[PDB]
């Protein structure tokens, strides 16, 4: 005869209620687990691996889609000219949809942190040259030529010595609502020198772009796509 | 009468221990610090009031003006100094108050007036629908031409986020309103000047050029 | 009207004017009718009524949770055995466009399934801003808390008229930076526009300054 | 199988019930708060600031409403005569509606405590004179002339020395029900001397009246206006 | 659509991306109609909807419990005093073949007896595999969790149309061996067959590689 | 999910039930009492005059 009352909110089914319900089989003892390698405790462990960016997402590559993973450097292009340009937008459409970071950001609403973009030269051993990997902060304008891209944040990647370089984007941020409140930078690839090649080696080479997140990348407010 | 010197800027202001700190908090952290002296406004017999928006008043002035246009994030306190120059035969009273997130209303150039500042059309409702009689719940200071010719308010950083952009959001507004109108006899100086002096305190910038 | 009698002499407790007790009770925020499309969208607004708009605009920044209650009946009192669904669409999620949209079975939009013969449903909504406080006054150029979508469960239309009213309590209140109280009539729900043709004086008048 | 009973009062919705209800988003972690200056923990911290009284609330000031904040002293008015008179009624209509104390009292039913009224002379530096700020207790009659106002509670404010004076009302009280049980006094401003002014200085000046509550002011029984 | 304003600066908690919180909420898995045979068989499937099939195929091995909820009403909202039975047939047990089969009174198939005017029934199903985890991908040549059989209790047919929808929550989740996410449209529910005539590119296109 | 039962005697209104019910004004602080002389604690104090 304990005197109880029923508040507003009885007999309702809230679909995110975390309760304990009655087992359908109380006498059943399930199979005990064994050690399987490769356990994932958090989705951010999958966001911290390098995946291939589709920078060469042209309209003419749609019939031969294997060409979207590599963009060319060549010998007839002059020095000081632009090779590639793309903004660092993981959630938005464009080159970042082919990454595992740009697909797990479609399951959430807001995210903030730093990234790192890795390039990889896949030409012959006898070739040499230089590229300029420039990064523009958000709110700034895209550089018009190589001399103004040098004054910002840039690395000088010569592929006669290193076959791979890493550029770190310091901070990106999104608050999705339609429109999104989006602070993103622009990465540009400039020909510092021309493509130097001897006799017998091929005149056209290719670069692969890889992308991942950092240790301070987080996201929140799970959302269905 | 002291003589303050910050940077390469020197003002001569009497030593007066009646400053007001906005909400009792000092501006702290999470060559732009000097004395910026704005253009001088003429107080007449039929004047209504003036206002300046912060930090919109210093977006095109000095190295603070070019640091705002290049960097992405921004955070600072301020030290506003409003003083008047009148004789012992003039009379009047000003109310100098700051107001965070001062949003104006239509009955843009008016919302962002710049270094000059704009004038109030209906100062009884502060051009926002709120009465002038309760403006003193904000950090305020009276300039009464009978007794004092000076007013100084120390304003910290007030925002919901620790850093913000400086080119769209205006943090607060400084309002100077003649509650008691200016009066004199004929033959005295018809327009009394009002000088505003701003000095940024603990300014930080975090976004790259 | 003025009576000289009955002066009280003891001071009261200061807990009647605490910032929690100033917003402590639940008031009606919306009345939603659904007569015989089939669905209603009501995005959450506090500035809809002239009361509690003047009370929340006393401050500049506010931070609170919420608690919604859905008193649902027929247009005159009656209660029929009808099953209903109240889906809460979070900020940044798409809204239903029709009665049989795919967003009604979206798993990340939490729903409440009640009957009309039940006690009213109760739902607590947390602090949903990406900033650290809500702000009723933003001086710059571009406070969403969500949307409640309400329909009757089924594949065919129900032969009943639904009228529900939403009550909202405000919990764990913190307020910052007080502000003068609005003394002019409101015009729009977004901006503090006033009618500049006629200005209402804050006080009512008298004949002479000596005639008390 | 715990034996319980249901008392009268189940399945009712009381709008002032302070209960704990089910969260709509259990896995959501909200944004942690930062330090914003100017936190208000109690509404009595806003009642203890001076705000401008509208003593000059005449019917002719309704077109030029900026004149309602200042009432004049002048040189042609004789000595011993009345300048202004108003009763100390924060909740009631009249001059106290322009204050923040008279607007927060419209949100409550009963209040009791002490006030303080501050005056401020805004004339030229070369002018001098005297005023008499008299206060009548509740239940008494308004003074007919300066000699009977002197016998009560009064200050002698000469504005050739002090630009501001403060008069303290000792106790007010209200119990609202229509009618209110209201014990309020009357403040009167008397010309002690005339307005003395030299050549070149203006002959008409103005006084601003400010008003606030004390540390022992409280109110109760929240009410909607 | 892109707005430069409102950068957030504080990091969030890592608990939003935990493997429990990724599957934490309950979503609709089946809609069962029974108009005026008399019984429906619904064997438990997670790969029935395109949502949560793409979310469970991010991993190779998963291990979890379940929690089912049976929201039952008429085809338009209504609720009548009708008694219902939800029988759970475990893996390896025979299913009912008609409305009056002997399997409906089999003691080892646990049943739930509810009324339609009740709150919905809730049932927790444990981990039912003979292996140590479920697997969505099996490379060899030959994941059953059971069957739910639903009927109206009685010896003669009822004059009512029954429409119920099943909601399922996933509890105590452990996942192993991540996998690329499906970027092609599904064809069948059993095999990962794709349409090889047209291949959808993973990203949408632009004009030139320099035109950002 | 605590398993409870409802005995006979639920939803009844007994007029001499001494229970605790919900306050209509939780934030209201009533007037504290003062000392008034002549307090009656029992009706037998009036029977002895």
């Amino acid at each position: 005869g304990i005197p109880t009352e029923l508040k507003p909110g009885t007999n309702q089914f809230l679909t995110t209620d975390d309760g304990v319900s009655a087992p359908i089989l109380p006498g059943f003892h399930p199979t005990p687990p064994i050690h399987i390698p490769g356990e994932v405790h958090n989705l951010l462990e999958i966001c911290r691996v390098e995946t291939i960016l589709e920078v060469n997402n042209l309209k003419t590559n749609e019939t031969t889609p294997m060409q979207r993973l590599c963009f060319p450097v060549s010998v007839q292009s002059k020095t000081g000219e632009l090779c590639a340009a793309f903004r660092a937008d993981p959630g938005r459409d464009g080159p970042w949809q082919s990454t595992i970071l740009g697909q797990l950001c479609r399951y959430y609403t807001q995210w903030s942190g730093s990234l790192e973009v890795t390039f990889m030269f896949a030409g012959s051993f006898m070739a040499t040259g230089k590229m300029l990997i420039a990064y523009t902060p958000p709110g700034g304008n895209v550089p018009a030529d190589r001399i103004t891209a040098m004054l910002g944040t840039h690395v000088i990647w010569d592929f006669g010595l290193q076959s791979s370089v890493t550029l770190v984007v310091p901070w990106i941020s999104n608050t999705h609502y339609y429109f999104d409140y989006y602070t993103t930078g622009i990465i540009t690839i400039w020909y510092q020198t021309n493509y130097v090649v001897p006799i017998g080696a091929p005149t056209t080479a290719y670069i692969v772009a890889l992308a991942a997140a950092q240790d301070n990348f987080t996201m929140k407010l799970c959302k269905d796509t | 009468v002291a003589q303050l010197t910050i940077g390469n800027s020197t003002i001569t202001t009497q030593e007066a221990a009646n400053i007001v700190i906005a909400y009792g908090e000092w501006p702290e952290y999470c060559s732009v610090n000097r004395f910026f002296t704005l253009d001088t406004k003429s107080w007449a017999k039929d004047s209504k009031g003036w206002y300046w928006k912060f930090p919109d008043v210093l977006t095109e002035v000095g190295v603070f003006g070019q640091n705002a246009q290049f960097h992405y994030l921004y955070r600072s306190g301020f030290c506003v100094h409003v003083q008047c120059n009148a004789s012992k035969f003039h009379q009047g009273a000003l109310l100098v108050a700051v107001l965070p997130e001062y949003v104006l209303g239509t009955i843009y150039a008016t919302t962002q007036p710049g270094q000059v500042g704009a004038v109030l059309t209906h100062p009884y409702v502060l051009d926002a629908g709120i009465p002038l009689s309760q403006l003193t719940v904000c950090p305020h200071q009276w300039i009464n031409l009978r007794t004092n010719n000076c007013a100084t308010i120390i304003v910290p950083y007030m925002n919901t986020v620790p850093f913000d952009s400086a080119l769209n959001h205006c943090n607060f507004g400084l309002l100077v309103i003649p509650v008691v109108p200016l009066d004199f006899n004929a033959g005295a100086t018809s327009e009394i000047p009002i000088t505003v002096t701003i000095a940024p305190m603990c300014a930080e910038f975090a976004g790259l050029r | 009207n003025l009576i000289e009698t009955r002066c009280v002499l003891n001071h009261h407790s200061t807990q009647e004017t605490a910032i929690g007790n100033f917003f402590s009770r639940a008031g009606l925020v919306s009345i939603i009718t659904m007569p015989t499309d089939g669905y209603v969208n009501w995005d959450i607004d506090l500035m809809g009524y002239a009361q509690l708009r003047r009370k929340c605009e006393l401050f500049t920044y506010m931070r609170f949770d919420a608690e919604f209650t859905f008193v649902v009946a027929k247009p005159n009192g009656v209660l029929v055995p009808q099953l209903l669904q109240y889906m809460y669409v979070p900020p940044g999620a798409p809204k239903p466009t029709s009665r049989d949209s795919f967003a009604w079975q979206t798993a990340t939009n939490p729903s409440v399934f009640v009957k009309m013969t039940d006690p009213p449903a109760q739902v607590s909504v947390p602090f949903m801003s990406p900033a650290s406080a809500y702000q009723w006054f933003y001086d710059g150029y571009p406070n969403m808390m969500g949307t409640f979508s309400i329909r009757t469960v089924g594949t065919e239309k129900s032969p009943h008229s639904i009228t529900l009213r939403v009550y909202m309590r405000i919990k764990h209140v913190r307020a910052w930076i007080p502000r003068p109280l609005r003394n002019q009539p409101y015009l729009f729900k977004t901006n503090p526009n006033y009618k500049g043709n006629d200005i209402k004086c804050t006080s009512t008048s008298r004949d002479k300054i000596t005639t008390l």
